Parts: C-alpha cells; sequence; structure tokens
C-alpha cells in the first residue's frame, strides 16, 4: 500500500499564472516508465484524465498542462491559467496492487474582486395556504468567497432557522453564489411587518440590505 | 559430443520464440509439468524408430508424407509472417527503452512500410542450395546463443513477481494446457532426421547421447519461457498480455531486442530457401515447374497478411503432424513389427492422446 | 465516441444490496480492463478493484473484500459491480472507468452513480414560485422544499433559459432536501415573456411546472 502525499492541499492563483501542484510517493512508483497520472474532477463531473506516465500529455487536453517527475517526486504544472481550471486535481498511481490516489488538491482562481447583486423574496402565496412561510435572499456572481450574511425580524437578528447553500466556483466568471433561505411558520411570519436581509463583504464597509414590509 | 550439440542446434530455433505464451495458456507450475511429460515422450518416441522405408506397407503408404508435408508446409508460413514482424521492425529503426508493453491488436511511413509483399520479391528470385547451407548454420547457433543472453539480461533487469493462486496475474492450472501441448510438439522438430543421422556418429549405445541432447533442449527451452514468464511486469502490466510471440512484448525500438530479431531474420532468410527448394520441391515430387513455389510462399503470404497469431499455426501444425509421425506411427509400427504383459495397453493410451491433442486444440 | 453510461441514483436500506450496471460502446469490450473508483465526501478517490473481461480475472483492495463484488457480461458490454449489505459509511458515488494496461492510466469514465444509505421515506418535492416584490435587470426564482432521495432535475423554461441561472446544490434538513434557482433577465424580458420552472424528481414520479407570477 503506497501513501501518496499530496501539496498543496488548497492553492489560489490569479489569471495568467503557474500553478505547481506536487506530489510525494512513499515507495516507488517507477517500474520503466513511472507510473503516476494526473487527473481533474469538476463538480458533479467525472474526473478527466490530463496527464499520463508522469510526463505524456493526454489526445485533446490543453498544451498549457505540463508534468514532470520520476520515481518519488512529482509535479504538475498549468502553465497559463484560465478560469476553467478551477476545480479538484489528483494523482494516481497504478503501480502496486492496491492502487492508490493523492489527497486532492483544490485550485481556486482569483480573480478582481467583485461585489455581490442582491435580491429578497418573501413567501409565495401557494407556501402559505398550506402554511409556513420562508424568505430567500440571493447574492449572486460575487468574488471573493468570504462573504456574510445577518437575518432580522424588524431590526431583531434572529439566528433560528436559517438554511444556506453556496455554489462552486463559476466556470466562466470565477464568481461564487449563494442561497439564504429563512424559514418560519405562517402564524410567526405574520406577527411582524420588516423583514430584511443584510450582506456584509471585502469590498464595502458598507453591508448591502435589502429589505421589505410584509404589508 | 558433436552430435548432442548437433541435435541441439538443429532443434531449437523460432520454435521456442511461442513458449512463455503457452505457459500463460497452461498455467505456471502446470506448464512446466506439460514440458516435462511432453519432453519424456517426445524422447521416448525419438527412441522408437529402430522415415518412410519403416513407415513403408501395412495399407497406410504416403499418409505419412503428407502429414510430414504438414511440417514443412506451416514452418515455410511462420518464417514468412516471422520475416515481416522482424522486417518491418527492422525497417522502423531509422535514425531520422527498457519498456515492456501490451501491444494492441487488429493487424505516410504507415500504410506503407507493413507490406510482407515487399519480401516476396527476394524470396521468390532466391527459390532456384549448396551456397545458402553454407551461409547457413553459422547463423542459427549465433541467434539461439545471442538470443539465451537477452532473456537472462532482460531478466535481471527487472524479473522477480510471481504471486501464485488475479486480474494481474494467471491460475497456475489453465484449462488451456492442450494448446500448450500442441504448440510443444515441434519443438520436438526433428522426427524425421534422426536416423539419417543417428548413423554418422560412432553408433552403439547412441542412446544416451540422444536422452542427453533433449535434457539440454528441454532444459534451454525451460530455461526460456519461465524467466519471461515469471519477469514479466505483471503488477503493472498483466500475464495474458504476453503475446504468442514473446519478443513480440517489446516495442518499436529495444537495441537489444533490435539485434536479436535481425540475427534470427538474417538465420531465417538463409534457411527458407534450404528449407523450401531442396525439401518441399523433392517430397512433392515423390522453367519447368515454378507453381509448386508459388503455393507455399502464396499460403504464406496471405497468412502473413491476414491471420499472424503464431501460436495459431504452431498447435494445428505442429500438433497434426505429432499425432501422426510422433505418435500414431511408433506405436502402430512397435505393434506390427513386434513379431502384452502391458505393453499394447501403454501404446495404445499414446495413440489416444495423439489424438486427444488433435481434438483438444478444436475444444477451447 | 466511447462511451460508458451508468446506472440511476440508488436509495439503499441499511442492510439492503444493490447492482451498479456500467454499458460500454464505442471500442472493443474485451480489449480493456474495467475499473471501479469511489469518491466519498471530501475524502478523496478510493480503487476498490478491477476485473479482466478477456480471462475474467479481478483484484480488489482488501478493504472491499466483501462488499464489491464484479461481474462481467460480456456480450451486452456492460460490466456490473454489487454491494451488498450497506451502512451509512457506503454512502458515496461510484465511478467506473476504463484502463488499457502498462500504456495507460484510466482514460475514459463513466458519469457516476449516486448511492443513498438512509431508511428514510421517499416525499416528493413542494414547489414555491419566488415572486418579485425596479429598473435594473430583475432575477427570478424557484424554491423547492421538502423531499428525498437527491436527485432533482431543475431547468427553466423547458431548458431554452440557460444562461443567467445558478441552480443551488441542496442541503439536509432533518431528514429533508430543500433546494433554490434563481434566474436573471431583462426587464423587458419579464413579465412580458412567461418564466417558467420545471421540477422533477424521479423517485416519487413526480413533475411540477411552476409558472413565475408577480
Amino acid at each position: 500500500d503506497i501513501l501518496m502525499t499530496q501539496s498543496p492541499s488548497s492553492l489560489s492563483v490569479v489569471v495568467g499564472f503557474y500553478v505547481t501542484i506536487t506530489s510525494q510517493a512513499s515507495n516507488n512508483i517507477t517500474t520503466y516508465s513511472s507510473f503516476i497520472f494526473w487527473y481533474q474532477q469538476k463538480p458533479g463531473q467525472a474526473p478527466k484524465l490530463l496527464i499520463y506516465d508522469s510526463s505524456t500529455l493526454e489526445s485533446g487536453i490543453p498544451g498549457r498542462f505540463s508534468g514532470s517527475g520520476s520515481g518519488r517526486d512529482f509535479s504538475l504544472t498549468i502553465g497559463p491559467n484560465q478560469p476553467a481550471d478551477g476545480a479538484t486535481y489528483e494523482d494516481l498511481q497504478y503501480n502496486g496492487e492496491v492502487r492508490t490516489f493523492g489527497g486532492g488538491t483544490k485550485l481556486e482562481i482569483k480573480r478582481a474582486d467583485a461585489a455581490p447583486t442582491v435580491s429578497i423574496f418573501p413567501p409565495s402565496s401557494e407556501q402559505l395556504t398550506s402554511g409556513g412561510a420562508e424568505v430567500v435572499c440571493f447574492l449572486n456572481n460575487f468574488y471573493p468567497k468570504n462573504i456574510n450574511v445577518a437575518w432580522k425580524i424588524d431590526g431583531g437578528e434572529r439566528q433560528n432557522g436559517v438554511l444556506n447553500s453556496w455554489t462552486d466556483q463559476d466556470s466562466a466568471d470565477s464568481t461564487y453564489s449563494m442561497s439564504s433561505t429563512l424559514t418560519l411558520t405562517k402564524d410567526e411570519y405574520e406577527r411582524h411587518a420588516s423583514y430584511t436581509c443584510e450582506a456584509t463583504h471585502q469590498t464595502s464597509t458598507s453591508p448591502i440590505v435589502k429589505s421589505f414590509n410584509r404589508n | 559430443i558433436v552430435t548432442i550439440f548437433a541435435i541441439w542446434n538443429t532443434m531449437m530455433g523460432t520454435s521456442i520464440l511461442s513458449i512463455p505464451w503457452g505457459i500463460k495458456q497452461a498455467g505456471f507450475t502446470l506448464g512446466i509439468i506439460i514440458i516435462v511429460l511432453m519432453g519424456l515422450l517426445t524422447l521416448y518416441c525419438c527412441y522408437r524408430v529402430l522415415v518412410c522405408k519403416y513407415y513403408f506397407g501395412g495399407f497406410g503408404k504416403w499418409s505419412s508424407l503428407v502429414f510430414s508435408l504438414v511440417s514443412l508446409i506451416g514452418a515455410m508460413v511462420v518464417y514468412w509472417v516471422l520475416m515481416s514482424n522482424f522486417l518491418f521492425n527492422t525497417g522502423k529503426f531509422i535514425f531520422n527503452t527498457e519498456r515492456v508493453i501490451c501491444p494492441y491488436p487488429d493487424v505516410g511511413l504507415e500504410f506503407d512500410h507493413w507490406w510482407s509483399k515487399t519480401n516476396t520479391i527476394p524470396f521468390y528470385l532466391i527459390l532456384l542450395s549448396a551456397s545458402f547451407f553454407a551461409r547457413f548454420t553459422f547463423l542459427g547457433t549465433i541467434s539461439v546463443i545471442y538470443l539465451i543472453f537477452l532473456v537472462t539480461y532482460k531478466a535481471i533487469q527487472l524479473g522477480f513477481h510471481l504471486e501464485f493462486h488475479s486480474m494481474f496475474f494467471v491460475p497456475e492450472f489453465r484449462t488451456l494446457f492442450p494448446q500448450l501441448s500442441g504448440v510443444l510438439t515441434l519443438a520436438f522438430f526433428i522426427h524425421n532426421c534422426i536416423i539419417t543421422l543417428m548413423k554418422n556418429n560412432k553408433h552403439q549405445e547412441n542412446v544416451r547421447d540422444l536422452s542427453l541432447a533433449y535434457l539440454l533442449v528441454g532444459l534451454t527451452y525451460l530455461y526460456v519461457g519461465v524467466l519471461i514468464f515469471a519477469a514479466f511486469p505483471s503488477p503493472p502490466l498483466s500475464k495474458e498480455c504476453i503475446e504468442p510471440n514473446f519478443l513480440d512484448n517489446f516495442p518499436s525500438s529495444d537495441i537489444l531486442v533490435f539485434v536479436a530479431r535481425t540475427f534470427l531474420l538474417f538465420q531465417m532468410t538463409t534457411v527458407y530457401p534450404l528449407l523450401g527448394y531442396l525439401v518441399r520441391v523433392q517430397l512433392m515430387g515423390q522453367l519447368h515447374v515454378f507453381v509448386l513455389n508459388v503455393f507455399v510462399v502464396g499460403a504464406g503470404v496471405l497468412m502473413a497478411r491476414f491471420y499472424p497469431n503464431i501460436g495459431s499455426i504452431i498447435r494445428y501444425s505442429g500438433a497434426l503432424c505429432g499425432l501422426a509421425l510422433v505418435f500414431v506411427l511408433p506405436s502402430l509400427i512397435h505393434m506390427v513389427s513386434l513379431k502384452r504383459w502391458t505393453s499394447t495397453l501403454f501404446h495404445g493410451f499414446l495413440i489416444l492422446l495423439g489424438v486427444a491433442n488433435l481434438l483438444g486444440q478444436f475444444f477451447m | 465516441q466511447i462511451q460508458l453510461v451508468q446506472s440511476g441514483p440508488k436509495l439503499s436500506k441499511p442492510g439492503g444490496t444493490d447492482k451498479i450496471s456500467s454499458k460500454a460502446s464505442g471500442y472493443s469490450f474485451t480489449d480493456y480492463v474495467m475499473n471501479w473508483v469511489k469518491a466519498g465526501p471530501g475524502k478523496g478517490l478510493e480503487w476498490n478493484g478491477s476485473i479482466n473481461t478477456s480471462n475474467g480475472y479481478t483484484t480488489y483492495i482488501s478493504a472491499f473484500k466483501g462488499r464489491g463484488s464484479f461481474s462481467v457480461d460480456s456480450s451486452a458490454s456492460t460490466a456490473a459491480q454489487q454491494l451488498s449489505v450497506l451502512k451509512a459509511a457506503a454512502t458515496a458515488v461510484y465511478f467506473n472507468a476504463r484502463n488499457f494496461r502498462g500504456n495507460g492510466a484510466m482514460d475514459y469514465w463513466g458519469q457516476g452513480t449516486s448511492v443513498t444509505v438512509s431508511s428514510a421515506k421517499t416525499t416528493a418535492p413542494s414547489v414555491y414560485p419566488l415572486e418579485v416584490s425596479t429598473g435594473s435587470s430583475v432575477t427570478l426564482g424557484c424554491l423547492v422544499k421538502g423531499y428525498f432521495p437527491e436527485p432533482v432535475t431543475l431547468t427553466w423554461n423547458s431548458g431554452s433559459l440557460s444562461s443567467g441561472v445558478h441552480t443551488f446544490p441542496a442541503v439536509l434538513a432533518s431528514d429533508l432536501y430543500t433546494l433554490s434557482s434563481s434566474v436573471t433577465v431583462t426587464s423587458s424580458t419579464w413579465p412580458s415573456q412567461s418564466i417558467t420552472c420545471n421540477v422533477a424528481h424521479p423517485a416519487s414520479s413526480t413533475k411540477v411546472d411552476k409558472k413565475i407570477e408577480p
């Protein structure tokens, strides 16, 4: 059983720049051509073969992918970066009777900072007639990933009943997105009027607030 | 003496280049037992001689000549197939690699280099002998001695492995035990020139010299193929991979592989005019013709261009011939010429095994 | 066009069993080797065994000897894998992939098979359109709430609306999933045209269309 220690675990690079992902094998995966390979995997997609036999480039893969190394120390380089490289990269050895993978390397494309576009949604009519009520607040196409969102019910920072979700980095504009849906009851939702959605980000000292009044 | 070496030299040649594959078919611990068992019967059969004069009469007649012919027909086909494999690889070595490959089947620079046909023009001209034998013999000793140096030095370059028992390996007692027996019969390609040779030496217990040459040739074949089968990168690669020709598991350019293929190509080239035009023409007869040469050349040419699985021919040929002269004719002749306790029962069994081998090849 | 297409998403009961298939097309099935791989959450990939087809020999990794069982249907050109007696830990995505010996890594992969191990009951989703509450561009939404297990496919106007869309990943809360998606179209497009939300949940035989109105 061969251990593949892959470093770094995370890694951010600006567009137009090297990334140097490295692999270090516990034993030696060389037999006569060295048997390491590099894979790329975007979310929800099958992994994609970039480089076989450490340094030979698959057909169809762009030339900006290069492989080097032999024996026990291997490195992968992406010549110039494009946003289509935002994924996780793994290395594989097909040399021992128990094939092993690396820990993975999550590449993050660094773009110019970009402020989120915020929009808020009150409960629907079909929602209430069946009971219950939720307030959705979308934060779309922003950068960087770090962002915080705080709810307010009539100025009361309420924190119970929140559910968030985040998109992986967009493969075109390298932005993020998030959906926070605050869920209450029809009976508790009607006990107020003003529901606000506050979002603060690197781009602004002053948080972005989107609010509405029930009636 | 000189005669053991002489017998050992003639028996070798290509025959061997298809042994690890036979073992992969049969199995590792089984193939070794097949080679031993096949080696005792083959040496035992060679004992039972005391050609055509001994196989004349008894209502059968020239049935042995056609069977003897098949052994000659297929050797010509193998060299034709083998030459293109060696000729084309020799060419691809042009000036403007310790690698083992499981080649992909189904078989500018491409298209035009592999023809097998370009080969036919030089062969047709030469097929018209004493000079070819003068040029020959010398090249067979070099090739088999070089080839066994390669098998050794390549096995030392990476061999060990082996796990006995599956995806990387192959079972030790595979069911394809009969194909190895079929390929292995031709390994004893002498049962047709011993008596025309055995008296050329000082004779008399003769028997020891005959047995020793088999043990040598038994050991030479067994030493070979074991190292190849026991050293092939089974944990990166896998068995199964060893396509019948063992050198086939080497690619486009190995300097050790290239030298060995070229010595064989030089060896076979000088042996084929002498094997066809000097031998096949005589047995058939039993600008004059120049059309019998066409059918032997043509059958092998079509074979090599089409289906060029060498072990697919060393089983049928070597096995149909073996059932014939190797085994049906010695037991019957001994029995017919007896003039029991258990000798007939033993002899009958061996006849059954010959027919079993031909039957065995048809059945997977 | 080489292609490995796998079976659909499976919901297995604890202790239950299932069989996962992969249908090869575009190459001689017996000239290549079929391999299987596992992808746990966050954790890397795990080779769980492989099988040669010309001679039927398999090789496992000891960590999986006793869960994965390998088959090959040499005529159908498909390769199957059986996972027996599942627990919560075996919930992952199972990939299958081609491999030629030596001169090759795994060059072609299947689209993936998601296996969920839970005793929960399949519920159908409740879809709610997110109306807008004023001059730039406008963003719409569709909210999918209270469903299980996890496929669900969400499109806008039957797929004729692909750009400007954000389909968010489901989140689990008390054995039920909730999903949300947004489109941002021009102020001149809505509500002049009709924009509807297409939610499908094949486990519960549910297909819903939901038109966003002011």
